[PDB]
């Protein structure tokens, strides 16, 4: 009965 | 809303204990996982996770054998046991789950001298 | 660096995807890859499947709901990414096995290729009276947890990210766009000679046009006026096929050019935004949410006919010229110049929207 | 509400070819929007760094963004005689757009 | 490429000063302009911003209903009408430019006028 918003995580470096 | 918190920990000294619990805020909780993520300093975000209700007692197998990962239902919260604590045990924990992907508190923190 | 993620409702699917905007290039689409989370504690359904979705979005017309839409397909491709497919096998990205090495076994990878000739994500601006979804063309990644593929959808049981088809100016400019017109009277003998021509051919969005205009006038008569208009040309080919043409900004100088002389001037023109709020069917960019974003950039096209919405640009350059003599207001005396030219966004240098 | 950029430290002092580290953490969750500028005395600022990591054109090289969640990082690596000046973040994904007190670098 | 500013000096409580911004080289109707203050041994605080392809304007809460951002966009300038002001609204202010299409920092600044109250 909803939806959460868009996000942004994170991601390392290689 | 969302609260989350992180509850206990701190100054420990190598060998000991300690105990942490934290509670979701809102949700219907009836089947569900708990999504436990925990950090390091200066780190990549990475997992340390079990327990759904009904049997699961799952590990990233860094921390196994030592904590009893242990759920609850009334309270909705969630444990942390944990026994002889290593310099990567010290970090800074979260109780993260994506069941709404809940942004995190601040986290408790530890120490190994 | 960083990544996108979105949640079901009920958490047991999680969509990961590294970006928004793609890269539209002249044949080559760059790949969507991601990954989808699916925890292991609730799945037992034994197939996740991830659908991409190409629709046309618009309103209906008989109804008086704001923001009631259905949305035309174009273009569906699913792939199942728990379990393996038995006959999928691809190579994952660079950006994938980072993905996998974060989230861990549980983390199952999916790779989408649209293919070439498809219509790039264009919003249509909606009117006055409507706040609810944005019309036009645009994407959804959905992807969900079902027995099969036959089930409709749960929305609790699922997630949709809206995702961006985009292009950008390309790297060489084209040759200058020119136009000249040669109107020779039937009771006249001097001819009415139009030139007018543009600095170059490639234009970014909100920078002025210069309009060089070269008028010879070897005639009896006198120009009364100069009308200058950017015009949008839309075409939209689904059903049937319409056109419509509309002046996005204009600027009409009362410059007169008095018999056996010549004329010399440089017009400055800016299309833009805020003096169009008012208007109806503007090609706007892509829309996340319902953010305002600008005029559409121009429409690369490849040679055959491609669906959805084709958007172009020409400058009109219009003389409105006198009548009476011989055959009064019978006979038009106008004269126009159409000039297509390209407005599109320089290449980021450094890092997406 | 307002946004609050709160900046450490609000004064440093370091000597040619040290390694400063100037954090600025927001007060709640800003995406890549973070500006560092360069201000001298009298002058006019200067933009230093863009979308948080990415090195504006005509910079040198010697200064690099980061970012660990709501923190963020101005690095200079190799001091130069003319980098000692006020340093400022900014947020820009809510508005208003924000500054931070800045950060004065001395000799 | 060059943004100058103008009409400041000193002013008794309560005046009114009318800031120019011309600009020159680039466009208006693809960069936004901003009005950046800075107190005497202070920070800076944003207070004025316009976008000229939108039509939109942006205040910050202490100068709401007392200042006025405009455009001339045939001559290249920017305004800024400042009614009511006070004793602590004395700083020097700033024009600056920020690139439309998209938001990258505050890329050129002009030398600033003084503004005393």
């Amino acid at each position: 009965d909803e939806s959460c918003t868009t996000a942004s995580s994170s991601l390392a470096k290689d | 809303q969302v609260q989350l918190q992180e509850s206990g920990g701190g100054l420990v000294q190598a060998g000991g204990s300690l105990r942490l619990s934290c509670v979701v805020s809102g949700f219907f909780f009836d089947t569900v996982t708990m999504a436990w993520y925990r950090r390091a300093p200066g780190k990549h975000r990475e997992l340390v996770a079990s327990a759904t209700a009904g049997g699961t007692t799952t590990y990233a197998d860094s921390v196994k054998d030592r904590f009893t990962i242990s759920r609850d239902n009334a309270k909705n919260t969630v444990y942390l046991q944990m026994n002889s604590l290593k310099p990567e045990d010290t970090a800074v924990y979260y109780c993260n789950t994506f069941v709404r992907s809940l942004s995190w508190g601040q986290g408790t923190q530890v120490t190994v001298s | 660096t960083r990544v996108f993620k979105k949640a079901s409702p009920n958490g047991k699917l999680t969509v990961y995807l590294g970006k928004r905007d793609f890269v539209d290039h002249i044949d080559l689409v760059e790949p969507v890859d991601g990954v989808v989370l699916v925890d292991p504690e609730y799945l037992k359904e034994r197939r996740v499947y991830v659908t991409l979705t190409c629709a046309f979005r618009y309103g209906r017309e008989d109804l008086d709901v704001l923001g009631l839409t259905f949305r035309k397909d174009l273009f569906v491709a699913n792939v199942q990414s728990f379990p393996p497919a038995p006959e999928d096998k691809k190579p994952l990205t660079r950006l994938q096995e980072r993905l996998i090495k974060k989230l861990g076994e549980h983390a199952y990878p999916f790779t989408f290729e649209i293919p070439p000739n498809l219509p790039c994500s264009v919003t249509l601006q909606p009117g006055p009276e409507d706040t609810g979804k944005a019309c036009g063309v645009d994407y959804e990644v959905k992807a969900f947890c079902a027995e099969n593929l036959e089930e409709k959808i749960h929305k609790r049981n699922s997630v949709r990210l809206v995702i961006r088809k985009v292009q950008y100016a390309p790297e060489r400019p084209g040759p200058q766009p020119t136009a000249e017109t040669t109107r020779q009277f039937l009771m006249s003998d001097k001819p009415l000679h139009l030139e007018a021509s543009l600095d170059k051919e490639i234009y970014y969005h909100g920078e002025p046009i210069s309009v060089n205009v070269h008028v010879t006038n070897n005639t009896n008569k006198t120009v009364k006026k100069i009308k200058i208009s950017v015009r949008q040309y839309a075409d939209i080919c689904l059903f049937n096929t319409a056109q419509y043409k509309c002046p996005v900004a204009m600027e009409e100088a009362d410059d007169t050019v008095a018999p056996s002389s010549t004329f010399c001037k440089v017009y400055t023109l800016t299309p833009f935004l805020a003096n169009n709020r008012e208007k109806r069917g503007l090609a706007l960019d892509g829309k996340l949410k319902h953010e305002d974003t600008n005029l559409a950039s121009s429409t690369l096209l490849r040679e055959r006919e491609i669906l959805g919405i084709i958007v172009s640009y020409k400058v009109k350059v219009k003389l409105v010229v006198s009548r009476g003599g011989l055959l009064g207001d019978l006979a038009s005396s106008d004269v126009a110049v159409e000039l297509p030219f390209t407005l599109m966004h320089p290449k980021p240098k450094e890092e997406p929207p | 509400s307002d946004i609050q950029m709160t900046q450490s430290p609000s004064s440093l002092s370091a000597s040619v070819g040290d390694r400063v580290t100037i954090t600025c953490r927001a007060s709640q969750s800003v995406s890549s929007a973070v500006a560092w500028y360069q201000q001298k005395p009298g002058k006019a600022p200067k933009l230093l760094i863009y979308s948080a990591s990415s090195l504006y054109s005509g910079v040198p090289s010697r200064f690099s963004g980061s970012r660990s969640g709501t923190d963020f990082t101005l690095t200079i690596s190799s001091l130069q005689p003319e980098d000692f000046a006020t340093y400022y973040c900014q947020q820009y994904k809510y508005v208003p757009v924000t500054f931070g007190q800045g950060t004065k670098v001395e000799i | 490429v060059q943004l100058v500013e103008s009409g400041g000096g000193l002013v008794q409580p309560g005046g009114s000063l009318r800031l120019s911004c011309a600009a020159s080289g680039f466009n208006v109707y693809s960069s936004s302009i901003h009005w950046v203050r800075q107190a005497p041994g202070k920070g800076l605080e944003w207070v004025a911003s316009i976008s000229s392809y939108y039509g939109y304007t942006y205040y910050a809460d202490s100068v709401k209903g007392r200042f006025t951002i405009s455009a001339d966009t045939s001559k290249n300038t920017a305004y800024l009408q400042m009614n009511s002001l006070r004793a602590e609204d004395t700083a020097v202010y700033y024009c600056a430019r920020s690139r439309q299409f998209w938001y990258s920092g505050l890329d050129y600044w002009g030398q600033g006028t003084l503004v005393t109250v």
